[PDB]
This record gives C-alpha cells, structure tokens and sequence, in this order.
C-alpha cells in the first residue's frame, strides 16, 4: 500500500541532479519514471553511525508526516538503496526522503536579485506564511530555524515552509529545557540571543518578521557576525532590552553581560516610514522585543494587513526570465 | 496514507515466531521479558515514560513481522528504546543503553549481543525502521488517562486513587498485545472502569452527564463493555498468573 | 586557495555624465566628462577642448554637479559613488603641481532602505544650501552645505510620495524648494514643496500639483527671467510655474523617446532636447514683457537641429559648440550653425572620441599573421552599432567598421578568411501591414542576401496582432571579409526569430566547415520562449547554404563546439549533439538540472555552464557512458553575466552586480559531498560589467621578454568599453604582491578619500566581503607613478618569500623592475 514507506526503491526515480548540500545529506532533484512527477530527495546517510539515523531526519519525518497545510512542505515517502541481498548487517545503503520539487527558495531568488515584490505580492506570501505557522503552532509545534532559505516557493506563488530538522513540541503547561542557539543570527529573536532557553513559539514571529521588513527592502534587516553584534543591530532599531519594556529581561542568563553601547529608543516606525501603515504595524508588532507582548501568528492573520487578502488572487511575485539574457 | 497498527487476538496465533514452532505461552512470555527489559534499562537511565512505552511498542509491533528465533529480543529491545529515545527527543548514546543493558542482563541474556554488542543493535536499526514502516508519532494511553481524569470532579482524593491505579495497569499492559489490539484511547478507558470496580466508585457520578451510566462514551465513541472486559480480563490475567495482586 | 592578477587594457570609454562651469580656475570654462570611476577634466578653447588633468576614483560615479558656494572663488566639484561614498572636491594647482583636494567626505547609506527604481539621483540648490539625495524610496536626504560638515552629515526627511521619478532644485523660491514628478496608481503628477534645515522636514511648496503625462521622465528647473520646470515626456512637453500651464505637443517627438537635456541661454530661453535616434532638438521658450516690469512664458516651440550621436549626456560649451556624451556609439563635439546646410540640417560633426560602446561580444584572431593577436568586438547598439578591431601597437589602434545596427555575436572562420556576425535592426509597423526600416544598414546594404524559409514553425496558428508604430527586431547573421570589412552577405531569420548563438566549426567526419546559429521565437506574451532552431549554414561562393536545421523546444542560448560534436543549451537543458553521416543532428545526451544555461566553455571533456541564478555548475562528459556526469556545483546564488575556465580547477565568473569571483575544486578528496562543492576561493569588485570573457591577449611573443610572473591570459569585455585581462600568479608572487597592495594603500592618497580594501570589496545589496585572490593590478602599476619618497617608504622592511633566497629585502629599483614586467601583459 502507499503506507508501506522504506521498502520502495530510488531505481524508480531518474535523477536530474543535486539542488543543495543538506544537513544529513545531499539533495537532489529527481523525477518519478512511474508518473513523470518531479521530487526532491533528501538523502540521508546512516554509513556514518555515529548516532545512527540522524535525529535531525527523524524530527522530519515524525512531524511531516503529522502535518497537512497548503503551506508546508509535503513528505511523500521514503525509499532506499539496492538492499543487499540477506545480508542485513553489511547493508549500508542510504534512506531518501521523497518531496514534492518546488520551484525556488525564497534566498537564492533573493540573494539573485531576480525577484521583486508589490505590496500586494507581499500579502499573498505573507498569509502563507503566517497561515502555515499558525497551523505549526496550533499542533504545538515550533520550526526554530525560519530563514530565507527555507521558504520555498514555486512559479505560481504558492508558498511551503521546509526545513523541520529543528522541529520540537512547545508545552505551555511544562516548560522545558531547550538549545540555546536555534535559529540563524539573522533571524535570531533577542530572547535567545540573551540565552533563554526556555523559549515561545514567538520566536518564530520574529523570523517572520524579519522576513517582512526583507521583503520591503530586499536586504535582511540584522546582518551581524557575532551574537552582541546582532543584539546591538536590533536595538538600535527595537530599543534596548531594559525591564521599563520587557520586564523579565532580568531573568536571563545575559542581560547584565550583553548591555548595548546605549539604551536606545525604538525607531522601528521612523526608519520604516516607506511602509504602508498596515504593513508597518505589523512588523512593529511582529518585531516587539518581549516574546509575551510579541504577537502570534494567529494576529497576524486578524490584521489589517493580511486578514482580508484572498488566496484565490495568489499573485505571483515579479521573477522576470527574459531581458535577463540581454539587458 | 497511514498503517494500520491493530490486531485481533485470534491473529497472534499466526505470528512468525509461532510459525516456526514457538507455543503461545513462550512467545508471550519472551514479550514480557522484552518489554520488561526495555522498561528496566530505560528506567535505570532516566528515561520518560513516554520513551519507555513508545520503544515497547516499536519491540511489539516488530515481532507481528519477525520471529524471536531469527531476532535476538534484548537486542531488539535496546535498538527499540535507543530509537524510541531519538523519537522522543531524550537520547541516549547507543553505548550507554549496551552499559545497562550488561548491568541488568547476566551473561547468558548478555550473549544475545554477541561479540560486538553496540554494532549488533546499531545495525538493527535499519530493519526497525523499515518495519514500523517509518510510523514514529506513537500516542499512548498515558495522556488519555489525564486528558479524560482531568474532566473528572468530585472527591480530590478519590480521584487520584483512581489515576494512580489506572496509571499502573497501564504500565502493566506494556507487557500484553493490548498494545496491538485496541488504540491507546481505549485502553485509557479500559484501566480507569477497572479501577473504579476495583476501588467500588461509580465515575458517571464524576461526569458533566451524571445520569448517563456508560460514562466512557463522552471520551471514547463506539466502545462496547465487551471491548473494555476482554481488557480488563488480559490485565488481571497478569497478576493471577504472577504471585503479584492487585494495587489497590 | 587561489590567486589571480586583474588590470586594465583600455579604460571605460562610455560618457556617463557630463558638466560645466569653472572648476580649475574661477575664470576658465571647464567641461567634467565622467567615464565609469574615471573624471576627466577639459578646458573650454576656440577649436576644441585642452585635457589638463583625469583622475581615477575607488568607486563608480553616480553623482557629479559644479557649485560655488558663497565665499569660494570657484566651483566645487561634489561626487557620490554607487556604494553612497560621497566628497567635496577642489582643484589646485601650484604652477607645474595639479593635485585634487578632498574638502569633505563620508558614506552617506543608511541601514535600512529600499532602494529606487530611478536610481539615485543628486541635486544642488540654487543658492548652495543643500545637497538633495533620491537614494531609496519614501525618503529624501539632506546634506546641508555649513562650512562645519566636513564629514557630510545628513538627516533624513520623511516622504510620502515612494515611487519618484524626478527630482530638481527649482529657482526663484523664498525657500529651497523641490519639484518632483512621481507615480501612484492614478497616474503620475508633478508636486513642490519646500525644504526647511531648521525644521528638518517638507512644508507645503510654493504651488500645486497638476496631473502629468503618464511617461513623464524628466524634469528641468527653469532660470530666473522664467522661474517654473518644465516636464519633458513620450508625446508632450508642459511648462509649469504656479498659475501657468504651456502644453505643446508637436508630432516629431513622440517617433522617439527623448533622454538628454541642457541648457543653452542661462536666461532659460533655449534648451536642447536629444533622442534615442541620434535626434537633437532646441527647446524655444518664447517670452513676453508684461508692462508691469514682469516677464511671462507666451509659448513653447521645438525645432529639429539634426543628428548627433545617441547621447546620455549633452552638454553646450560656447558660442556653437555641444558636447555630445554617449554611452552608445562614439562621443562627439558638434557645431550648431544658424544656417542650415543643404540636406536641411544645422549640426556638423567637429570631433569624434572613440567609444568601444558596449561590448555584446568579441574575439581574438590574428589577421596579420604577425603571432600578435587583434582583438574584434560587437561593439555598440542600434545605429551607433560597429565592429572595432583593436592592436597593440605606447598606444591601442582602434579600427572601427560602422554597421548601423545592433551586432550581436561575431565568431571567425577561417577557411573562408571571414567573420560571421550575428546582428539586430529595428523595422517599425508601417500602414501596408509590414515593417519599414528607419535607416539603411550592414543587414541590407549586403552584397548578396538571403531569408530563411523554414517550414518549421510555419503551422503556427498562435494569433500575434500588430499595431501601426510598434518597434520588432529583425535578425541577421552577417558575413563580413576579414580584409576589407565588407559585408559579404546577409541571411535574414524568421519572424520574431532572435539571433542568440553563433560557432564557426567542423563536426564529426564532416569535411566542410559551418557557421552555426542558435535561435529562439520570441513572442511578447511569453515569459520565456517555447521554440528554436539550430541552423547549420554553409559559407561558400559567396553564398551562404542552409545545410540542415533542428527544432528545439527552447531558447538555444549558448552553443560550443565540443570534440566533433554540438554542445548546445535549450532554455534548462544542456545537449550534446552528434552530426551524422546524412547530415543531420542527432542528440547523444542531456542534463536537465538548471534554471537556465546561459553560457557555456568548455575544456577537454569537462564542461562550466553558468546558470541565470545558481552560479556555475562543473559537467564532465564520460564517453564510456555516452552520458553527463555532475563535477561540482557553486551553491551559492549569483546571477551570470558570463563565465570562462582558468584552467582544469579554477572557474571564474562575473556578477550582475558588477563582481568577479572564482571557484576551484575543493581537492580534498574524503567525501563526494566535498567533491561536489565548489568553493568561492576568490572575489573581487571589477566595477564593470562583463559580457564576454575571451582566451588570448594583445602582446607580442618575439621572446625578447622574459617568462613573467603571469600565467594565462583572459582578456574581457564590458557595458562601458573597457577591456580588461585576468590572470595567474603563483602563492609566492601573489603574497609579494599583496602585501605590496596593503602598503601602497597606506602611500597612495585617494580621491574622496575612499578606501582601497572598500572599493574592491565583493558588493550586492544583500552582501558585503572583502575581496580576496585578486590582486588589483591597476594599483600595483600604479606604484611606477609615485613619487621617489613613497617608492622608499612603501619597500621598507619588505621581505620576499619562497625564491631561490627565502628571505630577501627589496629596495625601490627591485619592485621597479617587477612592476615594469607586468605592464608588459598588455
Ligand atoms: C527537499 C525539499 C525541502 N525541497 C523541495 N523542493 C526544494 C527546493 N527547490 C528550489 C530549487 N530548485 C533548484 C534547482 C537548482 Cl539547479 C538548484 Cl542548483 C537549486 C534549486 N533549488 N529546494 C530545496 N532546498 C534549496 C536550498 O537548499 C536546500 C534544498 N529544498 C526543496
């Protein structure tokens, strides 16, 4: 049946090439011979055996296998080498982790220069994102690791959230110790810079928010090297950490140890005024310094930027392909 | 989309293991003995009961499609909770499950992981995965049992007498097939109308309908007392046949 | 890692702005000609122009304006470079001694910006008040002119209006005030306000918006006697001034859109206007005397003077003579007489300055057979459209063929001593329903010619509607004698069928040698284009034979001979054709994983295709197999301009964003995962765009010189006409010369003050990195021009390393002698 996942083999793809270096392996691109259908493979190596199959694969495929949203990545199956023949213990072929093959990520069309968004361009991608992280968040589940690179995005504007290597269920009930360094510096959220550890879903609405601002200028918003680098960037924009604005910040592990050069004041809607005022509220309410004041993906949604854009009207963002050859 | 993960009872007379000359009575016990075995090595390593449970139902789900002659079962149960470890998200390194698996094992049980103990259970793992097809999210009767006694009021104590005992029969059950033959939601349902016979409570009186007298059914749609009998009947099966009673 | 030399063989020849005023002397007129980093500085005479002083810069010139400020003497010179480096400049001179001074500077980005469509723009108030900044959109930047910022500090203003298309100081206003035409979704309109250094923000300007042509490009600040702007347009042009509104929309100037302006009467009377078809107009303003005591605009007129150069800057010196900056064709000095000529026109070309124009393409081919090679380039667009055939020879002699259209690929056959040239002119809708050209060219002033009859797209039925006056390129592959540059013959393609590929070449057991073209059917309504052809031509008796075509599914974009076989790129796919027995191509094998396989090289069985987004992917042809085999692929995204392979391990590639790099195997060869990455071992900021990279060189080989430190030599070609070669070093060389680079930079004075190690920092939007594996050529040969003092000052406790002596230390006679050596690789 299609249930019957791991026994199936990659003979039955034609591989077209590798798209990515991965974390726990190559990735390919690869069509189906059965159904001409496109994938991508994500191969992962147990030859290693460290620790196994990496625990990284398995948080994907036990979450992407619970998760059905328009809006985040589909796993399809899982199939693997020529197996040797009654010989279990020799065989070291490797696993592969079927997907459906999208057009673009959101980094290489950005970091290209080939893209360029309207603001209405940017509501259609916004509810997609928002709407697949509310239902992430809705099942309890938080991504920490929402860059650029892991929103893929195919010609017709769909959007699907990807890399679920980092995926853990967040107990509001339960706090739990979590790794400190989760998410990329750029898109990292001042709580974790600061070393919380136990941290909210809201670290993600962050990201997103930071995604937001990039899509209005087309350049992250906090490009630093070094994590007080980082914490310096976003005060200058969102204020300094100080318990007038979040008033726990005392709590944490670094926040006598990270001081900014200032305690700045919040200039987030100055250096944003090119921003139309619906979208500038919500990136002042997605980029608030204190995770319990920071909005949820769920209000996101019920504003006055996203709440009433339509996801039949999808509008493709402006990815030109001809004038690119002659300018 | 999804496997189908139950049994009927009448089908484990066609496991593997019983097709190549295993009797019922061995077979069940080598499940106890595995089980027991994972429980104990995860225990001793501090391991949530969720880990626990989820690599018991990996070791009994695999012997539904292999047979204990052909498959070592200490090495199945440490390659289960090894993995069930990596699913859970609290892992263990593969050497500190063979370090208390030689603890607790003397050395006969010990020679099941042969020469090399850490690489016969590594290579497991690959067989493992490809017969629990790649289903990891288990759910287990644990949260049931909380989620339904949470809807509960009445005599705080009481109550907590009932989850307690409940609680127990549920780690108690980790030994059977009921793992195979009824979803964790029924199984929930099954140790609470146990305790509460035993305990002499009636638990509709608990309920938001304390008039409707199948107080289950607000839970757990569709579930017949037939259903709920054959399971307590398996459970006490265990403290009959041990020298161990009931908690109470 | 790997090192890699860059310099320069001929500097940007491209006008990208000019200015006058009186910037060496309070008293003599000055013209500033701007070529990409580099400033020419002229001086107005009776016969032409006396060049006084160029200097280069560590930027690309974005904004170049004269004022005086109330105190100076004379003009100051303010420039802003496209990385926001921005400077106050003057000249001085102490009799013999011309030196820049850098009265001001500082880089004026912001941390967060978007940034505008229109480019920057930069503007001075009239009474030098101000530096007005367009530099992203929704803001307005704001250097005051005080004597205290000496490091060009700046605020910025709020503004409302995001989407700007033009902006200028007007004159005759209380305050400084600024009109500026901008788009919003119900149109485009033209609005003032006034800009207020106390308040540091907009208050309302002096007069109301009106609703403006929906192509408004460009604005003028009109002078005193007529204080207002005009609007320049497609089809109109509008006088603006308060409570007046002038609208004359003559018919001449809608044919072609205008792109230049200058004024002529510092009163305003008398603007020129120029076009994209050489086109130059005079701008009349026709005033009436009020008695009153005021004078007021009666009228707007535009008169035709005649051609010049398609020009991106004009500028009028004095009494007849213009300045014609182009970025397109050559650059003139043009007279404008009162009397017309004969053929009706006013103008009369004084002077031509050569411009190689952009460079589409080009080739390197030794017509003297003297072992020295000629470089032949496409070189400029549209009418401006040339061959240039470039030699050493201390000067480059520049030979130019005049084609009047747009060349587009050139490649040489040798067998038939002739150039193959791929070529595009534009025909307008005309009423019989066909298309009608606006000047004859190479393409129609063929000695013999031909038109493809294809049948393969023939079926057609895909409906395509014409409107009477749209523009359609029409395509041609062109053969040209190597001798006397005639154009031999001229094969004309399909309708809507674009000339992209041309090799000239043999394949398999064919005795006869082809020109080969690759094509693709361009339609408006596609987004990238769904049918091709391969075209094999054969060149023979003065005619050219069509000897067979394959259909393909795409755009050919890239084609390349490759061991008897056909290496062609459709659209994702990168083919390997087999030509048969019977003539025909016959495909061998495909690779699919692209976005699209712009350019192609190739080197034994290996193959470095550049993609549009993922860089360059490494191909290997493995013949036991009969397939493709993936070599290593650059993860990281960039979009190609163009590509070329160093050698076996090294690649190197060129950004649209005006950036080299180079990757290389990673040679650690442990894991395939390793294997199949390439590293970005070099990056580098060339400040140029590059379109064609090309094997060869320019030198002579009689042997009297010596091995030099360079190994390799890849000369390439860009937008602005300069050509530029790249090469090896060994680590030792390279080390030397690197160190030599940090301590010249500590000698050397910038202009502006701008930091070497910034300039040549790799730079995208997204990212900044210093470069590395590159040394800057143009500043090692710089060391040669410095005085003896810093000669001395830049070899102290300088120590060479990995030579016959493994420490050694130089003195300023040892570089000297380096230095001279690498002049001679070009
Ligand atoms: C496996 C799942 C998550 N998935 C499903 N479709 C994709 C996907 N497609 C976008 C894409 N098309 C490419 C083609 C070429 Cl030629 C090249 Cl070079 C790059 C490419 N990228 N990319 C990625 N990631 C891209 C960034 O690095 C990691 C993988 N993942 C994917």
């Amino acid at each position: 049946t299609e249930s019957d996942w791991g026994k199936r083999c990659v003979d039955k793809f034609d591989i077209i090439g590798i798209i990515g270096e991965g974390t726990y392996g190559q990735v390919y691109k690869a069509k189906d011979k059965d159904t001409g259908e496109l994938v991508a493979l994500k191969k992962v190596r147990l030859d290693n055996e460290k620790e196994g199959f990496p625990i990284t694969a398995i948080r994907e495929i036990k979450i992407l296998r619970q998760l059905i949203h328009r809006s985040v990545v589909n796993m399809k199956e899982i199939v693997t080498d020529k197996q040797d023949a009654l010989d279990f213990k020799k065989d070291k072929g490797a696993f592969y982790l079927v997907f459906e093959y999208m057009d673009h990520d959101l980094m290489g069309l950005l970091e290209s220069g080939l893209v360029h968004f309207s603001e209405d361009h940017i509501k259609s991608f916004m509810k997609q994102l928002m709407e697949g992280l509310e239902y992430c968040h809705k099942k309890n589940f938080l991504h920490r690791d929402i860059k650029c690179s892991n929103i893929l995005l195919n010609n017709s504007g769909q959007i699907k959230l990807a890399d679920f290597g980092l995926a853990r269920l967040y107990n509001s009930e339960e706090s739990r110790p979590y790794t400190n360094k989760v998410i990329t510096l750029w898109y990292r959220p001042p709580e974790l810079l600061l070393g919380e550890e136990r941290y909210t879903p809201a670290i993600d609405v962050w990201s997103c928010g930071c995604i937001l601002g990039e899509l209005f200028t087309k350049k992250p918003i906090f490009q630093a090297n070094l994590e007080l680098a980082q914490l310096e960037l976003i005060s200058r924009l969102c204020g300094s950490p100080c318990p007038a604005v979040w008033p726990d910040v005392i709590r944490l592990p670094y926040f006598n140890t990270m001081k900014p050069k200032k305690q700045y004041r919040r200039r987030l809607r100055e250096e944003f005024s090119f921003i139309p005022s619906a979208a500038l509220d919500l990136l002042d309410h997605m980029l608030t310094l204190d995770p319990s004041k920071r909005c949820t993906a769920e209000q996101t949604l019920q504003s006055d930027f996203l709440k009433d854009v339509e996801l039949s009207k999808m509008a493709p963002p402006d990815l030109p392909h001809w004038q690119d050859c002659h300018e | 989309t999804k496997p189908c993960w139950y049994w009927d009872k009448k089908d484990l007379a066609h496991t593997p293991s019983q097709l190549e000359g295993l009797d019922p009575a061995t077979e069940a016990r080598y499940r106890r003995e595995g089980a027991r075995f994972i429980f104990d090595v995860g225990t001793r390593l501090g391991l949530h009961y969720d880990t626990l449970a989820t690599g018991i139902i990996y070791f009994h789900r695999f012997y539904m499609f292999h047979s204990f002659k052909q498959f070592p079962r200490y090495v199945t149960g440490a390659c289960c909770l090894f993995l069930a470890g990596k699913v859970e998200e609290t892992p263990k390194k593969c050497k500190d499950i063979i370090k208390t698996a030689r603890s607790l094992l003397n050395d006969v049980q010990f020679g099941q992981f042969g020469d090399d103990p850490k690489e016969e259970v590594m290579v497991l793992e690959r067989i493992l995965l490809q017969t629990i097809k790649f289903d990891l999210q288990v759910e287990h009767p644990y949260q049931f049992l909380l989620k339904y006694a949470k809807q509960l009021k009445g005599d705080k104590n009481k109550i907590q007498k009932l989850v307690q005992m409940a609680w127990t029969f549920v780690n108690d059950s980790l030994c059977t097939t009921l793992s195979l033959q009824w979803e964790p939601e029924i199984i929930a349902v099954a140790v609470m109308y146990l305790a509460g016979r035993l305990c002499k409570f009636e638990i509709q009186e608990w309920t938001s309908k304390p008039m409707y007298r199948r107080w289950w059914e607000q839970f757990v749609q569709d579930v017949p007392v037939d259903v709920l009998e054959d399971i307590c009947h398996q459970i006490l099966d265990l403290y009959s046949q041990g020298k161990q009673q009931m908690p109470h | 890692m790997s090192y890699n030399y860059v310099v320069t063989a001929q500097k940007p020849t491209a006008v990208n702005g000019c200015v006058t005023g009186h910037f060496t002397s309070a008293e003599d007129l000055n013209l500033l000609i701007a070529k990409n980093t580099r400033l020419e500085i002229y001086v107005v005479t009776a016969e032409g122009l006396r060049p006084v002083k160029e200097v280069g810069m560590y930027g690309k010139i974005a904004v170049m304006e004269l004022f005086r400020p109330k105190g100076e003497s004379k003009d100051l010179l303010f420039i802003l470079t496209a990385k926001y480096n921005a400077c106050i400049l003057e000249y001085k001179q102490s009799g013999e001694s011309i030196d820049i001074i850098t009265r001001a500077h500082g880089n004026v980005q912001d941390r967060i910006g978007r940034p505008s469509e229109t480019g920057i723009i930069g503007i001075i108030d009239p009474e030098c008040r101000m530096i007005g900044l367009r530099l992203y959109d929704g803001l307005f930047k704001v250097i005051p002119l005080d004597r205290d910022n000496k490091e060009l500090k700046a605020f910025n203003i709020r503004l409302e209006e995001l989407h700007v298309i033009d902006v200028k100081f007007l004159y005759g206003c209380q305050a400084p005030t600024i009109c500026f035409v901008y788009q919003d979704p119900q149109g485009r309109h033209v609005k003032t306000y006034e800009v207020s250094l106390r308040e540091k923000e907009f208050n309302k300007g002096p007069w109301k918006q009106e609703n403006v042509e929906a192509e408004a490009s460009m604005v003028i600040a009109v002078p005193e006697p007529f204080g207002g702007a005009i609007i320049i347009g497609q089809e109109s042009i509008t006088y603006h001034n308060g409570d007046k509104y002038l609208a004359i929309a003559p018919p001449i100037i809608k044919q072609s859109t205008i792109v230049c302006h200058n004024r002529v009467d510092p009163n305003g009377s008398r603007y020129l206007l120029g076009d994209m078809e050489g086109r130059l107009f005079m701008l009349l303003l026709e005033k009436e005397e009020q008695m009153d005591g005021t004078v007021t605009l009666k009228d707007l007129r535009v008169e035709l003077l005649g051609e010049t150069s398609i020009a991106e800057c004009l500028t009028y010196l004095d009494n007849g003579v213009v300045f014609v900056g182009s970025r397109l064709g050559d650059s003139q000095l043009v007279k404008l007489n009162v009397d017309s000529n004969e053929q009706g026109s006013y103008v009369v070309a004084m002077e031509t300055f050569t411009n190689l124009g952009p460079i589409v393409d080009m080739c390197v081919v030794d017509l003297e057979r003297q072992g020295q090679g000629q470089l032949v380039t496409c070189s400029g667009a549209f009418k401006e459209g040339s061959l240039r055939i470039i030699r050493n020879g201390q000067k480059l002699h520049i030979r130019t063929v005049p084609l009047y259209e747009s060349p587009r690929k050139i490649c040489y056959q040798e067998v038939s001593q002739c150039f193959g040239v791929l070529s595009s002119r534009i025909e307008v809708q005309d009423t019989s329903g066909g298309t009608t050209a606006l000047r004859p060219s190479a393409s129609t002033q063929a000695l013999s010619s031909s038109v493809s009859s294809s049948k393969l797209f023939s079926s057609s039925t895909a409906p395509h509607e014409t409107s009477f006056g749209e523009e359609v390129e029409v395509h041609n592959l062109l053969i040209i004698d190597q001798h006397t540059f005639e154009v031999l013959h001229a094969h004309q393609f399909l309708q809507n069928e674009y000339a992209l590929s041309l090799v000239s070449c043999k394949l398999g057991k064919d005795p006869n040698t082809y020109f080969i073209v690759g094509t693709a059917m361009v339609y408006p309504e596609e987004a990238e284009p769904k049918q091709g052809r391969i075209v094999v031509f054969q060149y023979s008796d003065g005619k050219l034979q069509t000897v067979a075509e394959k259909e393909v599914k795409g755009a050919v974009y890239s084609m390349v001979e490759f061991n008897g076989k056909l290496l062609a790129s459709i659209n994702s796919t990168v083919r390997l054709y087999e030509w048969t027995t019977e003539k025909e191509l016959r495909t061998e094998c495909n690779h699919y994983n692209n976005i699209m396989a712009l350019y192609l090289k190739t080197k034994g069985d290996f193959i470095l295709v550049g993609d549009l987004m993922r860089s360059v992917l490494l191909l290997a042809y493995k013949p036991m197999e009969g397939n493709f085999e993936e070599i290593a692929r650059d993860f990281n995204p960039n979009w190609m301009s163009a590509v070329e392979i160093l050698d076996d391990d090294n690649f190197l590639g060129a950004e649209n964003a005006f950036n080299l790099f180079v990757c290389q195997k990673d040679s650690a060869a442990t894991t395939d995962e390793e294997r199949q990455h390439l590293q970005e071992v070099g990056l580098f900021h060339l400040g140029e765009f590059v379109n064609v990279f090309c094997h060869g060189s320019l030198v002579m080989q009689n042997l009297g010189e010596t091995s030099t430190p360079t190994q390799g030599s890849v000369l390439f070609g860009t937008v602005n006409g300069m050509i530029g070669l790249v090469t090896s070093l060994s680590e030792s060389w390279y080390n030397l010369l690197l160190d030599m680079q940090n301590r010249l930079n500590k000698v050397i004075k910038s202009v502006g003050k701008i930091e070497h190690s910034f300039w040549r920092s790799f730079h995208t939007e997204r990212k900044t990195e210093p470069a590395t594996g590159f040394i800057d050529g143009d500043l090692i040969e710089s060391f040669l021009d410095i005085s003896r003092p810093k000669m001395q000052e830049v070899v102290a406790n300088l120590q060479y390393d990995d030579g016959s002596g493994m420490k050694r230390e130089a003195t300023a006679d040892d570089l000297i002698k380096v230095v001279e050596e690498l002049t001679r690789i070009h």
